[PDB]
Order: C-alpha cells, then structure tokens, then sequence
DNA sequence: CCGCTCAATTGGTCGTAGACAGCTCTAGCACCGCTTAAACGCACGTACGCGCTGTCCCCCGCGTTTTAACCGCCAAGGGGATTACTCCCTAGTCTCCAGGCACGTGTCAGATATATACATCCTG
DNA sequence: CAGGATGTATATATCTGACACGTGCCTGGAGACTAGGGAGTAATCCCCTTGGCGGTTAAAACGCGGGGGACAGCGCGTACGTGCGTTTAAGCGGTGCTAGAGCTGTCTACGACCAATTGAGCGG
C-alpha cells in the first residue's frame, strides 16, 4: 500500500545525488520512519494527555523531539522543525 | 574483619528508609537541576521521588556489582564491576 | 496548487502525516502545524542516516545502499546509537570489533 | 557548587550493603558518585522537560514519575 | 551543494 | 439499580472503567463487556497482590499492611514479580539475600 | 483513586487487615499501572486488526499477552466469569 | 521431536565468532540451545496470540514483528 | 605439515563473521525447531516464509549480542574461554533469567 | 469464607 | 456518621461497524532427486584454566572530634489552581485534480569467475 | 631472518536480475467555506515553597592498627582447537495441490448520543 519510499529517495538523491538503494534498505527505512513516527507521535498523545489538553500542536511535538531524541540529535530536529515551521506559517 | 559487615548488610536489607541524608540529595538535585532551567522550584515530594529513585537504581546497580565481583573470584567490589555491570545493562 | 510540503520546504509529505496523526487516535484533535513539525524532524532524521549510509557504502566502494551500510552508518554514529539501541536491523551484520586482550 | 560530595561515603556504603555488598573498594565512591550524577542527569533533564511544557516553574512529583516511566523505572506511590 | 549535514561537520 | 458492578459481581466500578475507556483515546468506540472484562482483571489481581501482602503483615505479627509488605509479597511471587519487574515500589526495601561465598 | 474499591477487596481476603495510607498509593498507582497496560495492549489489538471497538476479546487478548503464565490464566477465567454473569 | 539439536555446534560457533568469542567451552552449546528454546519460545508465544485474535491460521511476519515490538526488541526490515 | 597455531583461525573467523551478513543457522533445521516449538501453542500452524525468516532475523541477533556479554563476562574473570556461568552471568544482569 | 485464590490454594 | 450534589443508571433511535456467506486466487505445504557443502567423528598436541603459595597493602573496625543534618518555629510571597469572556483554530463537507501507486522496460551495479603478484604467519 | 607455502588482493571478462524510469489513472490531498468549542488571557486567591534562626546530637571524618584478600608467579593436566577423512541432509529446482487470506455484498445488532432520575460517594 503506502510508504515512505518515494520521499527517502527524494532526500537521498539530494543528499548523495548519484547513490543508490536497494530494495531491502528501503523496507528498512520505511520501518525506521515509522518507528520514528509513532514514538514521537505517542509522547505527544501523553504531554496533550498529562495537560488535559484535547489537541496535538507543534509545541507537543516540540516537546516530544527532546524527550526522544538524543544530545545534539535533539537539537538540531528541534531547529529544523521550527524553520520548517516557521516556513509554512509565513 | 566482616562480621560487622555480615551484620550491616542483614540490618540494612530490612529496613526500608533512605540511606542518604536529604539535605545533601536534596542540594544536589538542585545544582543538577540549575544546569535545566535556572529559578526552579521544586515539590517536596518531588525530590522524595528522585531519592527513592535514585537509592532504588543504587541499590540494584550494587546487586549486579557484587554479581560481578564474585564472577572474578573475588569479595571486593571494584569500580571494573561497575562498569562490566552497567555495560552488560547497556547504560554505557 | 501548491502542496503543504512545498509550502513548508519539506521533501517528506505534511498532508500524509495529517491524516496518519487524525487517523491514528493519538488527540482528539490535531494542529496545524504537528504535521509540518514531525514531516521536517522525520526528513531530518533520514537525511541523517542517508548521509552515513551514502558514506559507508562509499568506503566500501559501492554506488548502492545495502542493510549493511544502514547498519554501519548507524552503530558508528553516537546519537543513532542510543536512538536506534533496541532496533534490529535484518541482514545488517554486526561492527567489527574484537577485544584487545584475545588479540596476539 | 561541588554537591556531589554530600553523598558520602557511609551512605554509599550503606546502599552497597542493602545490595550485598561485603567489601568495598576505596575508588567504588567515586565511580558511584560519578553513577549517581549520570542517572540523575538523565532523570531531571526529562522533568524539567515535562514542567516547562506546562509552563510551569515547579518541579511537581509527576514531572519526576512521568520522566522515570519513560526510563524503563516505574515508580509506586508518588502519585 | 548537496543536503550536507552540520551536526557532523 | 444494580449499579451495573453488583450486576457482574465484582467490588471494582465498571462505570468508572467504561468511562476510562471512553475518555482515554483507546479506540472510536468502546464494547459493552470490555469494562467488566476489565474491571474483573483488575480486582482480581488487586485482590491477589493483597492476599499475599496480608499474609506478609501476619507473618511480621502485624495487622497491618505497609509498603514494606507489598513489596515482599510482590518479590516473593514468581510471577507477580515477573508482571511488577521494573517497578519500583516506594519505602520497600529490598528482599533479603547474601549470597552464599558472602556467608562464611 | 480505587480507594474504597480496593480497601472493600481487601475486607474481602483479609477481614482482620488493615492498610496504611501510604500501601494505598502504591494500589492506586499499581490499579492505574495495570490499567494503562491492558488498555493500551486493546487499543494495538485494534488497530492491527483494523477495528475500531475495544471489545471484552481485546481485554482477554490483552491480558494474554500481558500477564505471565498463570495470572493469564485466572484472569482471563475471572474476566468471562463477570461477562458471563454481567449478561445474564 | 528434539529439533533443536538441529541447531548444530558448528552455527553456534558461527554466532560466537560473530560475538568475538576466541575460545567455547564444550558446555556452550547446550546453554546456548537451552537460551534460544526459551526465547524463541516467548516470542512464538505472543505471535500466535497475536495470529489468533485476528482468527488466521498463518503467523504472519507482522505478528512476529509485533511479538519482538512487545519485548522490547523492534526488527526493521520485515514490514 | 603446515599448522597454524590454536588461536589464528579463530581470529580469522571472527574477521570474517563480523564482516559477513548472512545467516549463520541452517534455515531447514530453524525452521523445523520453529515449528515444532509452535505445535505447542496452536496445533496446524502454519508460517509464511517471511514469518520464519524474521524469526531467525531476530533470534541470531539476540544470540550474537548475548555472546557479545558472555565476551565481557569471560574477560572479567581474566580468561579467554567463554563458559555457562558466563552466559547465566550476563543473562542474569540483563534481567533475561535472574 | 474469606476471599482465596486458586493459583495459590 | 451527616449533608448534598455530581455521576451513574435507564429508555429509546439510529447509523454504521462488524458478522456471515460466496469466491478467487495466492501462497504455503508436500514430495522427489541430485550435488555437494557442511556437519560429524577422530587423533594429536598445546595453551589455557585452575589450583597452590607467598607478599604486602588496602580495607575494615574502633575510638575521638567535628560537622552539619534534622527538628521545630516564624515569615513572605511566588506561582499553582480556578473561573469567566472571547475568538481563533480545527473538524466537517463538497469539488477538483495532481501526486503517488501499480505495471512494462532495459541497462548497469553487483556477483561471479582465472593468471598474476604481493603479503601473510610459522616454523626449523 | 630466509624462505617456502597459505591466504588473498588485483587485473580483466561475462551474466543478470533489479532498480531507476516511463505511463496511465485514481484517489487522497488541497481549497473554500461554516460552526462551535478549546485554548488563551486576565483576575484572584491562597497554598506551599523558600529562606532564616537556634539547639542538639547523630552521623560523618580522621587517624591508627592489623590482617584478610587481591594479585602475581609457577606448575600441571586436560580440554579445546586444528586438521583430515567420511557421511548426511541443506539446498536448489521443479511439480502439484489446496487451505486459507483477502475481498465484495448484505444485513443486523451494538454502541454512541440524548433525556430523567436518582442516590451514593466525597467533604467535613
């Protein structure tokens, strides 16, 4: 049915324009991002949860990225979701 | 040599109270704390939580330690116990 | 005309992780900016470990990626190490790495 | 300011002998301490975490149980 | 100028 | 009029336990028997836990039930153990146990 | 808080017993532990099988997965012994 | 009927020298059997739960990547 | 004749085990053990083949990470050779069978 | 006839 | 144990989620035969595990001295809860219509091969 | 060390299927509104957190003295690694069958939602 797999190799022909990728790394990185996905989608349901909030807003998710995401990891998703954020809203 | 050893394990594994006096935890959760948000508050029971916590994760890091200790053919506890212990948790 | 992820300067779809965050109960409802926000940190993520794969494959001197140099490119990384540290990556091997003491 | 000593060595003994611990060596406290700040470190970043999404300036004890839950260590009676 | 990444360099 | 908990003969509130459900962003909807099912696991076990904790307190000659006893009852059980194994309980200690080289 | 319902279990088992104020947060937090566990378990159970009712399968499916050995298989025989009666 | 001899000395080798392992005691293989019976059988416990409240009679890879999920063991690759 | 010394061929199967990505078990007799370890769970089980796949996917993994910790456990006590003790050792700390 | 288990009796 | 109000139960409709039957084909099982790679059995030797013994130093036990934890009390105010407007943001619905998914297609990255030269590890 | 043999990288040529692209098309995302509550904000109250002080005494710190234990070295014997010759099923490639997973099409009952009516569980 659905994957990620047309956007992966979207980011990986701009990261490294004349690498490939097999089939079965791409059924990795499907399942990496949807890992990724439901991890952080999940502490957002708890952080709107634990506030008695009925709504998932940037700043929930916000808040997920550090919690999950490791050191400098962290860091730089949370820039990068805050210009993409600030991107869309302009 | 060990007795008074033998008689302290047996009286601290059943008695249940904190083992570390709360002002210096209590102090150090703070100075932890200040490298977060500085001018933080914090609830009492909230660093009771932290100590019962912290002296639970001590205590079980200790079990493995001496697990360790006795797989070298040793009593002594080294800080090599430690690290095998908290590798093999997968902390390091 | 323009789609959400255009708009946003993203490569990963907003208007897919819209409607997989509506439809996946998490809140009863869902901002207009959750999608933008998790689409570019799930795009920073892949770029990262396509960035190390591309790199490892290329040490190796291949012009494809396999489930070895994701796993490569991951276990060498410290902060995808601790992120991807209960993952199993299937056909992806292990770091080579033998303790100095069995060593002659 | 240099707080980490107030977990003294006695104590340190003490939480060795609940573990079982017959002998202790004389670095065991230092890597202890060293221990004990890591975990904490680990726990009090995810509970400031939690307080500031709630714009809070407390530190509640379910800022601290909720940043253990995500650890692996689920905590009994604070809540 | 590919999509170079500024958390490893 | 049965109040819906006597109507399945349990003493754990199944209308408490529906609206839990209900509220917690489980599913769309919520069955009619999932909150008694539920309700049913949870006294059952509530009442196993406690059985074995009053137990604990009669064999320290108390007639009451403290943290300390929770604890030895919870560890002292295979698979009350096995259920509560990263479970840290407040005020209750350790179990009991030196191993055998310690010993002289 | 399961305080009344659980200080009525334990009248049931232990007559004679009482608990402390502080054995009774641990019951609390231990009812909403177990709780959250089953009830999040149901909630993946159904959105696997692409259904959008927790039904008492669910629970008993749940608590198969979660519960170890024979606390499963009291559970389960207690949870279709109060639906059995619940409908009847 | 005792298939895990199956499992011969010969791949449990293999896997230890992936491990790094330079020198097996003779002993090793049993406990390594021992240990692989027991986990495959926790996870083959929970992947035919999973396939039985879905009423099938095949255990699909989504109902062992489910089992894995559950002990904490997430598999990538398999869907 | 020509004879390597009882611990270069070990070093050399490590070099080449850590650099391979196969599958170090026989997929019939995995498959079998498989199944024979579900007839007890549901009798006429069946398994897709990706099923099985992932189960050995998962289970040489495990194995290769535990015997990763035997490793460390063996070098502990100041040997090379890994032993039982030191898998229930390892096992024990990670909570596996304690 | 206090409340017993059957697991553990 | 007493007061009372928030939450529980009950009655009734309706819409849709889920149960059930029919079908279609995919994929999982079962079998056969040949090849040969791999497992297995055995012999030899050596290197490692394990036990013993001895040194000396580091850790424990004990008796003073000091230090600050703990306890009780007094006080201030910072910020956590709570409540009442207001509006802005999100769900819902009905058009479009482009982006992404499901099949053809070939051509190149990868796997696989011998003749060759270079580099290993183990001795006499 | 010389060097002789084992392990192995290099140069150079054929498959070869799989991945990157082309193509039709269909459905899920986008756009343009409406409705209405969820969240924001301002005001307010009072709890509970922080800060200081004074006294006691329990615990920590310190020094000293033995001795138990960790570690090092040595010797032995046995068990595991290496290699070789033999046996045995793993695997690969068909060949065949059918059980059951996936998918409509239909219908029904089950749960959400709203309206009385209470009546029990929380605070004191």
């Amino acid at each position: 049915k659905e994957s990620y797999s047309v956007y992966v190799y979207k980011v990986l022909k701009q990261v490294h324009p004349d690498t490939g990728i097999s089939s079965k790394a791409m059924g990795i990185m499907n399942s990496f991002v949807n890992d990724i996905f439901e991890r952080i989608a999940g502490e957002a349901s708890r952080l709107a949860h634990y506030n008695k909030r009925s709504t998932i807003t940037s700043r929930e998710i916000q808040t997920a990225v550090r919690l999950l995401l490791p050191g400098e990891l962290a860091k730089h998703a949370v820039s990068e979701g805050t210009k993409a954020v600030t991107k869309y809203t302009s | 040599p060990g007795t008074v050893a033998l008689r302290e394990i047996r009286r601290y594994q059943k008695s249940t109270e904190l083992l570390i006096r709360k002002l210096p935890f209590q102090r150090l959760v703070r100075e932890i704390a200040q490298d977060f948000k500085t001018d933080l508050r914090f609830q009492s029971s909230a660093v009771m939580a932290l100590q019962e916590a912290s002296e639970a994760y001590l205590v079980g890091l200790f079990e493995d330690t001496n697990l360790c200790a006795i797989h070298a053919k040793r009593v002594t506890i080294m800080p090599k116990d430690i690290q095998l212990a908290r590798r093999i948790r997968g902390e390091r | 005309a323009k789609s959400r992820s255009s708009r946003a300067g993203l490569q990963f779809p907003v208007g897919r992780v819209h409607r997989l965050l509506r439809k996946g109960n998490y809140a009863e409802r869902v901002g207009a900016g959750a999608p933008v926000y998790m689409a570019a940190v799930l795009e920073y993520l892949t770029a990262e470990i396509l960035e190390l794969a591309g790199n490892a494959a290329r040490d190796n001197k291949k012009t494809r990626i396999i489930p070895r140099h994701l796993q490569l490119a991951i276990r060498n990384d410290e902060e995808l190490n601790k992120l991807l540290g209960k993952v199993t990556i299937a056909q992806g091997g292990v770091l080579p790495n033998i303790q100095a003491v069995l060593l002659p | 300011r240099d707080n980490i000593q107030g977990i003294t060595k006695p104590a340190i003994r003490r939480l060795a002998r609940r573990g079982g611990v017959k002998r202790i060596s004389g670095l065991i406290y230092e890597e202890t301490r060293g221990v004990l700040k890591v975990f904490l470190e680990n726990v009090i970043r995810d509970a400031v975490t939690y307080t500031e999404h709630a714009k809070r300036k407390t530190v509640t004890a379910m800022d601290v149980v909720y940043a253990l839950k995500r650890q692996g260590r689920t905590l009994y009676g604070f809540g | 100028p590919p999509r170079r990444s500024s958390r490893l360099t």
